[PDB]
């Protein structure tokens, strides 16, 4: 039996992660040697990615591009606690890549002391295949090496979503404790009552 | 000659897959059916394609359930006459090469790395090579460039502590399927799964860390070493090298389980595949924590121990799911 | 930074589970002795739940109430595979209760051979407190015992939701492998395009 | 006189909580700080309130980190004068009662079950009792009904294989805090967590099965018994009885960790709480598979073994999360 649901008006909350940037995953041609996306000193080409501070959409989902410094353009995951505006949420959206595909835990912390472990999968930066049914965020034509630009080698970033099933007020998230995982942007989607259409 | 690899895979599974496809074999079935963990102290070489095979041949161990075998050869002289003769006999040589000397590799005249590719045609002036590793290449390189790569001393390289200091030595691998393949039916998949699980559960010998208990001992031994010491550095180099092809096999085995889940609409195989992929993914946490500690002195022993413990727990869970999968097909 | 969104109307697909009913968790005053919600032979009062076959909503989510028989009015969870219309889904909704609160796994099976283990918590039937942020589906005034109706003892049923993050076509689910867990109804919610308003 | 219980809890924690609240103590801190597993072969009684306490008093073991003590008393005669004297001295007696003889209990004149309630007032004709177990009751019952319950033979009952065949014996528990409670500051909570973890990790010395190693051995022993045999039936009766208050303590310890996570805004305490609650939840699968097998002959040895293995894995994970919590508070 199939019944129609209602259209909804959920809110996007674009999380400012500029204070948590701890890693260089992106370089220009002048600072190829600063690349630390992986152990080999590879990086995304800055010339194929959005401008720092800019508003973008990926598959309709809005993100703010990080205001990078010389020592940070993304969060390399080390169990950072990210404060979010208090509220009831449906989804976490991340722009992310992993040094080989991997899966780990985002902890959602609620105001009653309940912490929910939420499964997150992040696919490879190195011309990756989505392993977790993520959407493609960026697929560059080139990759940066410490000493050169590499033509015809895509660097892949993913749009991954994580459900927040608990009916409760979330106050913070803990990112995975995994050096392999990189978060470029974080957008929360608020709960929006969807019901049988009247 | 077909380019074949996976994002978790190295030139080891890639070159073997090309050789299998040429002979009309399914590389997912042949290289994906086997799933094990083995580590022999002192066995590893600084090569992208190291896999502990003894007492089987390299190809034999990677295709444990198939009559697939390989032999290593060290070519005498200064030319490619042995490879011309091999090709003329219908053989697809897999050549031990240094990426430093391969014009189409990002590492060209930059970084030394012991690598494999397929040789499929030789003329007076050119060697036609097939290399599926990103960025994939298929076609002619100059004979001089091939000889430089095939004969490279691959000296110790500060920019590659994992896959340098292993001379190419004009080494090449010959593969052959020596009998008909088993029919990969429900009963066969059931037997493959039960044999993999039994081998994982087996208490290991004193001199080789095998299966679940062997993995526990290996990771305990690894985490006991003090970050930054020469001992720890040596152990983390080994970890990154051996874990590439162990991780690759985990990814391939998950794909093998998914393929047969779809084929027969048996959900237990897809559920088992998720457990095996979790082990594949667990290797990422361990080997990348290890890599950054080794290369960039990012010493995080609590992280390494955390990932190590998670990898063991994921293996425990995967073996239980695989037994439910075997029951569903047997 | 806060931006308004707009999501299109999804579909609800109410799963007929009448074929999977394997346990009596609900009794009338006439068949108190048939209750098997727990080891003690308790049951929900039939008078305090919807009519079999009726269409209901719980917090706006539509469900079909099971067409119960003498030997089944719910799924006592034993890893039953449930076929669903092939589609892109966002959420699984369960009406459920557990013999003491517990957590387990609902598997989602995809047409490409991927399966995702989706963690699901179900709170107590015995005047339960929600431990997993469920919504109350039913909180009865009374509970049935083998030999009598017990006044002033709530029997609790929960609305639980489980996210399906994978962008892919799901073809079936596996219910939990726990005899403690009871499923009364199952509804899936299709994916709906979301964007800036 | 405050009604206090939890959906995982029995009359054991409930009655002690009422006594603690009367003396101005926080039952979540006192009864929720301790977390352990112990099973002594032959120690269990067919009582809702069975907990292995030796060598501590019953209240002492349940409040391991507090100067809290209990003594069992057996009242001679056929009246309630001993309880009148206890109340006059400012004690809240916790009386051993049979639910069969309590007019406010669902089991009244139906099912025999060994239970506890609080007595808080006695008149010439009535005993005022407090019982937070659903459905919660507080008020007067006739003296004759209380005496029948307090003196109950509680004979073996086919409808209660767990909590029958355990006479009330006019038994009552006297509880007292023998000094001021320790200040429950960050350093104290740190020490509590580390002592709980160390006790879980410690190998048991002899016949008493304690901590993680003890639980492994206990569950292995249980799953080895042949379903439907007298030995298996006795083992499943024991499992259900001992596991109630062990599960209850798991639930209370998770709440203790959540309470302190909120108070001090320490996310590691909330993450550890989720780990401990997963053990509480893991007990459900084991206990209820056991209960259905014992009562309804639903023999599912594979499901029992599966729940047992999952419970052990949840406990392993919880201990690691608790060590991270201890590091964060200390
Ligand atoms: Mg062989
Ligand atoms: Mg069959
Ligand atoms: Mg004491």
């Amino acid at each position: 039996l199939t019944l129609p649901g209602t259209a909804s008006a959920p809110e996007f909350r674009l999380i400012d992660i500029d204070g948590l940037l701890n890693n260089r995953a992106t370089t220009d041609v002048r600072d190829l040697g600063s690349g630390r996306l992986n152990a080999w000193g590879n990086s995304f080409p800055a010339a194929e990615l959005p401008a720092p501070g800019s508003l973008i959409t990926v598959a309709g989902i809005p993100f703010t591009w990080a205001n990078a410094h010389a020592r940070g353009d993304n969060i390399r995951c080390e169990g950072q606690v990210v404060d979010i505006p208090p509220g009831q949420y449906d989804w976490i959206y991340l722009l992310a890549a992993s040094e080989r595909r991997s899966e780990d835990t985002i902890w959602a912390h609620y105001d009653d002391g309940h912490a929910d472990p939420l499964r997150v999968g992040i696919s490879d930066f190195l011309d990756g295949t989505p392993a977790f049914g993520e959407l493609s965020a960026f697929r560059t034509s080139r990759m940066h090496y410490p000493h050169h630009v590499q033509e015809g080698l895509p660097t892949t970033m993913w749009l991954t979503r994580v459900g927040m099933p608990r009916h409760g007020v979330a106050r913070s998230l803990r990112l995975p404790r995994s050096v392999a995982m990189h978060v470029f942007a974080l957008t929360l989607r608020t709960a929006a009552a969807v019901r049988l259409a009247e | 000659v077909e380019l074949w690899t996976r994002d978790l895979g190295s030139c080891l599974h890639g070159t073997l897959a090309t050789a299998l496809i040429r002979d009309g074999h399914d590389p997912v079935t042949v290289l994906g059916a086997p799933w094990e963990f083995r580590r022999r102290p002192g066995a590893w070489s600084s090569e992208e394609y190291f896999f502990f095979a003894e007492p089987d041949s390299l190809a034999g161990r990677l295709a444990l359930y198939h009559p697939f075998e390989s032999t290593w050869h060290r070519s005498d002289g200064d030319g490619v006459d042995d490879l011309r003769e091999a090709l003329a006999a219908g053989v697809l040589p897999i050549a031990a090469v240094d990426n430093f000397h391969l014009p189409f590799r990002p590492a060209f005249h930059d970084v030394h790395a012991a690598h494999l590719l397929v040789v499929y045609r030789i003329t007076e002036t050119e060697v036609y090579v097939s290399d599926a590793q990103p960025p994939a290449f298929q076609g002619a390189i100059p004979l001089a460039d091939f000889l430089a790569s095939w004969g490279s001393l691959n000296p110790p390289d500060d920019a590659d502590v994992f896959f340098s200091a292993s001379p190419s030595g004009r080494r090449w691998l010959r593969t052959r399927m020596t009998g008909p393949v088993p029919e990969p039916d429900r009963h066969w998949v059931g037997r493959v799964i039960r044999e993999n699980v039994a081998r994982y559960r087996q208490e290991p010998p004193a001199d080789t860390q095998t299966g679940l208990p062997g993995l526990r001992r290996y990771l305990d031994e690894l985490c006991a070493l003090t970050p930054g010491t020469n001992a720890a550095s040596e152990a983390l180099s080994e970890l990154y090298v051996i874990s590439w092809n162990i991780q690759a096999q985990s990814g391939l085995h998950a794909e093998f389980l998914r393929a047969h889940s779809v084929k027969w609409r048996i959900p237990e195989l897809a559920e088992a595949a998720a457990g095996v992929d979790a082990v594949a993914h667990g290797w990422t946490g361990v080997r990348m924590t290890g890599a950054h500690s080794r290369v960039w002195q990012r010493h995080r022993p609590a992280e390494l121990r955390g990932h190590a413990t998670a990898l063991v727990r994921r293996l425990e869970a995967a073996l239980d799911l695989l037994e439910l999968a075997a029951d569903a097909v047997s």
